[PDB]
């Protein structure tokens, strides 16, 4: 197959460890195969800014996308997807409704987080959530509360002030025992640490649970002193072997020229998972090729370009050991047999 | 005067487009008129959403109606706010602050928590549809952790249709462990049918029930099967039958040829097509005032695509905006008052019970006064 | 009472039936005996769950 098979890509900004990663991964690239990163930086929530580049890389004839996607515009992208029939890699959070060629490289917390719940006795709690596609996630858990019986009492951030974490602590306090969930992005997880730091946060009969994919990233540093438990949850490991040996590469290469976030990790782990699929497509000798006509997304009616579909078939048949843990996809399209670590930071400790 | 207008319809919505026609003869005049361009599209397909917007903005128009579903709103905000075109819509309420949105549907969380006050519940089911947004759930949710209330919301729009029968029973045998005799049916008219339609075989309608069904169409569904059972059943509704608007209306609608005007026979209309008359309304009193005040508003030229870069919006579309959002009429809903924002303001939400007779309100609902009671 | 014994043909159970459903008479304390030798002929899938 020709080695021009250029890649699409959509990031909100030009400088960072993800897109650093992204640009490394690409460099390991031996295969065949020659993909092309083709950056766009484009600002993730406006879907109109978004619907642009991705018209854009649709008139460059581009075979597959990479990139992030918001709670404002899944959809959106999502539909554009299951029309053209054009496949999209993301790392970004992932969605219960969804066609086939999305391909999420997050694993769900949802699943785990019920189990790890379900665990201790936990009888009440309280719910912190972002609206950043964290409702899937939440309706989860009230469905859950039905069945199981504890009280939930969930508060959103977003929507939440100083004074409103304010009252939420103080009418928590007034109960013996203190249990808290917090699901929250990657920068809103500082925030919010800081936020109960300054008081709330003693350790007296607090117990909250960090549902972030990547827990060693954050900086626990001020809960290793108050006394708090706090549990988490993690998708890396640096110690085992693969991982240490691309760790040890990327970051000797990078100081030539710190541990990566969960995000950045699935970053990289996607161009394997791109370079993959072409590897074994050119291996399977599938006839592909892009037609020049190139057109415009928005035609009336849009015939799905033929070839798209297998190119699916076949990212979704991509199978190996990567750095994060074993990559998989399910038919709907999601990660599956996966493994993730449960990690308790106590005073000074970090027990799996 | 033409002024052309655009319109975009959801796949299976015959009364709206009923409507739409009829407030066009309505308010049709020698002096002005309005020159829609119709689509028809299933509405949760943001593809299509896209195509439509951009094949009407290339056709000129200076604003769109339609509507929306929560798979599409961001689509059609964000189009609104970069190309600086109107959107006026009888669909959900944005949650937000978007700009070059009308929204002709009052908000709902105000009536339904001094509701739930007026009864004084504290442990209460929640059963809601993953439409609309969560607004209302969260809203709710936030005043339980401020009164201490029991709330059981359960979500009941990813149920398959063949096995709609299997669930429904199981849901309902699930909340009679915790006794709850009180429930609120955030849903719109379809699901609500689909549902009162299993608590009658399960006999969970009787004395011992309250039901509250949050939905600004209380009378559009099938209560003639749950007025005799002998349980509550309360609800709102903004189209009030009492009025003179409403009944000449009623007079020119039951007098309608179903073979033209599907839906029109009935002495009933849904809240949606009362909106998007009303939005007819609206649009000919705005673009008249524009015409009266000789604010100029002519596209000289062609708007080229919607995806253009640099996206170059034209600067007559904030006089749009601001003539439709500066209008305040009389309508079938009522009182027709907006913002800055495009939400509306000054509406009253009639509240109402079902008793054998029928139904009847006790009182109303406005954001400045309270919950209000007459009856 | 609670006790009732619906001595009908097919139609005229059916249309019974249609009316103690929408009054809620189908329910744990009512006991209906159908004086008919055909007891499946109608619809009984209204009230197998009162
Ligand atoms: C990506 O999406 C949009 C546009 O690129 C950005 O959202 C927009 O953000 C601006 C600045 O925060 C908002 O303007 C301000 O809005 C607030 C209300 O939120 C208002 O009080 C201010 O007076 C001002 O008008 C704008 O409303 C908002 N638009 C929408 C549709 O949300 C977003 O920030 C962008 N993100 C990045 C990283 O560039
Ligand atoms: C689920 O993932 C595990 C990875 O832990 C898979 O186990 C490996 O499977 C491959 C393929 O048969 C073997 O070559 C490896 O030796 C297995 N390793 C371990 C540690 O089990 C497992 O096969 C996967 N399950 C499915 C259905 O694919
Ligand atoms: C069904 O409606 C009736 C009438 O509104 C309710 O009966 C009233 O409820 C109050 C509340 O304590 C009781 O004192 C009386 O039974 C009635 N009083 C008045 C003034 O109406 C009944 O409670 C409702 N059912 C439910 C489950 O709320
Ligand atoms: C409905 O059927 C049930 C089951 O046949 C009846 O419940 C029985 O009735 C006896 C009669 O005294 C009671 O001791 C128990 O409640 C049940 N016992 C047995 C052995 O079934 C119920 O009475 C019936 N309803 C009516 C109105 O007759
Ligand atoms: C907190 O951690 C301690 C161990 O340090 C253990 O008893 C349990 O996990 C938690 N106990 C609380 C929160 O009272
Ligand atoms: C990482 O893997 C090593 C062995 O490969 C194991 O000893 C260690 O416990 C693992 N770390 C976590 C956090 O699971
Ligand atoms: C606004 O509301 C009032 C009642 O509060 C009602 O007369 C009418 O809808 C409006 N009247 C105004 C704005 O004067």
């Amino acid at each position: 197959f020709p080695n021009n098979i250029q890649i699409g890509g959509l990031f909100p900004n030009q400088q960072s460890q993800e897109h650093a990663a992204f640009r490394f991964a690409l460099s390991q690239l031996t295969e065949p195969p020659k993909l092309l990163p083709q950056i766009d930086i484009v600002n993730i929530s406006d879907s109109f800014e978004m619907t642009y580049r991705f018209c854009s890389q649709f008139s460059k004839g581009v075979y597959a996308i990479f990139g992030f996607y918001e709670r404002r515009t899944v959809n959106m992208l999502t539909s554009f997807c299951g029309a053209l029939h054009v496949c999209f890699i993301t790392p970004s959070f992932p969605v219960d409704t969804s066609n086939q060629f999305v391909l999420q490289l997050r694993p769900e917390l949802q699943e785990a987080l019920i189990s790890i719940i379900d665990h201790y006795k936990w009888q009440t709690f309280v719910y912190i959530y972002d609206a950043d596609r964290g409702l899937s996630v939440l309706q989860r858990v009230l469905d859950t509360a039905a069945e199981k019986n504890w009280q939930v009492t969930a508060v959103n951030i977003l929507t939440t002030t100083e004074e409103g974490y304010r009252m939420l602590f103080q009418d928590l306090e007034k109960k013996k025992e203190r249990l808290v969930v917090v699901d929250c992005e990657s920068e809103r997880l500082n925030a919010i640490l800081g936020q109960i730091v300054k008081l709330e946060k003693n350790g007296i009969g607090y117990h909250y649970i960090l549902a972030n994919l990547g827990f060693m990233d954050i900086d626990l540093n001020k809960f290793k002193e108050s006394g708090a438990n706090v549990t988490g949850f993690q998708l890396v490991n640096y110690t085992d072997t693969i991982p240490a040996r691309i760790m040890q590469q990327w970051r000797t290469s990078d100081s030539r020229d710190k541990r990566p976030k969960y995000t950045s990790a699935l970053t990289y782990d996607g161009v394997k998972v791109m370079a993959e699929a072409f590897q074994s497509l050119r291996r399977q000798r599938i006839d592909i090729s892009r037609r020049g006509n190139a057109g415009d997304c928005l035609a009336n009616p849009a015939v799905p370009w033929g070839q798209g579909i297998d190119i699916q078939r076949a990212l979704q048949q991509v199978r190996f050991e990567g750095l994060t843990g074993n990559v998989q996809f399910n038919e709907k399209g999601r990660r599956t047999n996966y493994t993730l670590h449960v990690i308790e930071m106590k005073h000074d400790g970090i027990r799996k | 005067n033409s002024i052309q207008i655009g319109g975009l319809f959801p796949r299976g919505a015959d009364q709206e487009y009923s409507a739409f026609r009829v407030g066009m003869v309505q308010f049709s005049t020698s002096e002005f008129r309005l020159t829609p361009h119709i689509d028809n599209l299933e509405v949760a397909n943001s593809f299509a959403v896209t195509n439509a917007f951009c094949s009407q903005f290339s056709r000129g128009v200076y604003a769109i109606f339609g509507f929306y579903d929560k798979k599409s709103v961001n689509t059609i905000t964000s189009f609104c706010g970069t190309l600086h075109v109107s959107f006026i819509t009888p669909s959900f309420p944005t949650d937000g602050t978007h700009p070059f949105v009308i929204q002709m549907r009052p908000d709902l969380k105000g009536a339904l928590l001094s509701l739930i006050e007026y009864y004084q519940w504290d442990k209460f089911a929640y059963l809601y549809d993953s439409d609309r947004g969560l607004s209302t759930l969260q809203a709710v949710l936030d005043s339980a952790a401020e009164k201490k209330w029991q709330v059981t919301a359960i979500n009941v729009g990813n149920i398959n249709n063949d096995k709609k029968d299997e669930t429904y029973r199981s849901l309902f045998q699930d909340l009679e462990l915790k006794k709850e005799r009180r429930v609120i049916l955030d849903c719109e008219r379809d699901k609500v049918n689909d549902i009162v339609d299993q608590v009658i075989t399960i006999g969970k309608h009787v004395k011992g029930y309250h039901y509250i069904i949050a939905n600004l169409g209380f009378t559009d569904g099938d209560l003639l099967k749950i007025q005799f059972g002998g349980a509550n059943v309360s609800g709102f509704q903004i189209v009030d039958y009492d009025d003179s608007l409403v009944s000449k209306f009623i007079e020119r609608w039951s007098t309608l040829e179903e073979k033209e005007y599907p839906g029109a026979h009935t002495a009933t209309i849904k809240y949606t097509s009362a909106l998007t008359y009303d939005a007819v309304q609206v649009m000919t009193e705005a673009f008249r005032n524009l015409r009266k005040q000789r604010i100029e508003i002519s596209r000289r030229g062609n708007a080229g695509d919607c995806l253009a870069n640099p996206a170059v919006p034209w600067g007559q579309g904030v006089e749009i905006e601001r003539a439709l959002k500066q209008v305040q009429v009389e309508g079938l809903s009522g009182n027709i008052k907006f913002d800055q924002n495009g939400k509306r303001i000054n509406y009253t939400i009639n509240i109402m019970e079902l008793k054998t007779n029928g139904p009847r309100k006790i009182g109303y609902w406005s954001e400045v006064d309270k919950m209000v009671v007459t009856l």
